């Protein structure tokens, strides 16, 4: 009934750096899975929202391709891969929890983040 | 003019800018019509 | 009407086969929440008043 | 659109001040809003649905309402426990990009 994240650290720019959280509690197929971004400072930006069972991804604009993310059920891990890491790059990540097949409506609690510096 | 009298004269005919079908009769031997382009199972 | 048939694009005469100068003429359209607008999809419905 | 903020947000303990997001059109005249909290060293929580009625549960002291394209909050009976950063967050549905988009940053004093 609750998220925790990973451990990282800093990382060479223009490299590939591994990110996920488990995900446990109440059933997984029908619940959606929102990730995002809050850098120091400033306010947060929306990264991904995603579909478990098929797997169903969509991106926002500013992170269209340039960021890979999987998923999986029986595991239960939910990755995304960055690459081309920039200055701009270094922020904290949050995975969270939906409604439940809409996308649309309050966001059910976050992790304790993951801090990635370059 | 096709006339039926073992006859059997009922061929595919072209179709453009309408068509006008007469009939003389006294028994009602014609049921109807079926019209469209190649009935392969795709076109109606 | 409803046609699912094989296009000729050029002039080499193929069946079956998909591939080059045999294209299929249906191609679906991609919907995501995150598209911007114009690739939203709307819903339309007309009259026909006479 | 962009979501525009004031950089910070003034007060005094025992009294009311409103913060309010003014955005663009078909941001916040379309959608709903949602306003947030974060408290140093503390994962953010939400504090309200669509301004209408309470989540779980809170006293009454703060109230939130809309008007036109900008939304507001009224906060009451201020406390130094209180003090934070305040965010709203908003379907945009703007061109070339529809996500989740959030205000600009305030602080409370």
């Amino acid at each position: 009934v609750q998220l925790v994240q990973s451990g990282a650290e800093v990382k060479k720019p223009g490299a590939s750096v591994k990110v996920s959280c488990k995900a446990s509690g109440y059933t997984f197929s029908s619940y959606y899975i929102h990730w995002v971004r809050q850098a120091p400072g400033q306010g947060p930006e929306w990264m991904a929202i995603i579909n478990p069972g098929d797997g169903g991804a969509s991106y926002a604009q500013k992170f269209q391709g340039r960021v890979t993310l999987t998923r999986d059920t029986s595991t239960s891990t939910l990755y995304m891969e960055l690459s081309s890491l920039r200055s701009e790059d270094t922020a904290v990540y949050y995975c969270a929890r939906a409604e439940g097949s809409s996308w649309l409506g309050w966001f059910d609690p976050w992790g304790q983040g993951t801090l990635v510096t370059v | 003019w096709f006339h039926v009298i073992k006859r059997f004269d009922n061929p595919v005919l072209p179709f453009n800018d309408g068509v006008y079908f007469a009939s003389i009769e006294k028994s009602n031997i014609i049921r109807g019509w079926i019209f469209g382009t190649t009935l392969d199972s795709k076109t109606q | 009407d409803i046609s699912t048939e094989i296009y000729q694009a050029g002039n080499k005469p193929c069946n079956g086969v998909a591939g080059f100068n045999c294209y299929f003429p249906l191609r679906s359209y991609s919907f995501r929440p995150t598209y911007g607008v114009g690739h939203q999809p709307y819903r339309v419905v007309v009259l026909s008043f006479e | 659109s962009v979501l525009t903020q004031p950089p910070s947000a003034s007060g005094t303990p025992g009294q009311r001040v409103t913060i309010s997001c003014s955005g663009s059109s078909s941001n916040i005249g379309s959608n709903y809003v949602y306003w947030y909290q974060q408290l140093p060293g503390t994962a953010p929580k939400l504090l309200i649905y669509r301004n209408n009625q309470r989540p779980s549960g809170v006293p009454d002291r703060f109230s939130g309402s809309r008007s036109g394209t900008s939304a507001s909050l009224a906060i009451s009976g201020l406390r130094s426990e209180d003090e934070a950063d305040y965010y709203c967050a908003a379907w945009d549905d703007g061109l070339s990009g529809s996500g989740w988009v959030f205000g600009g940053g305030t602080k409370l004093t």
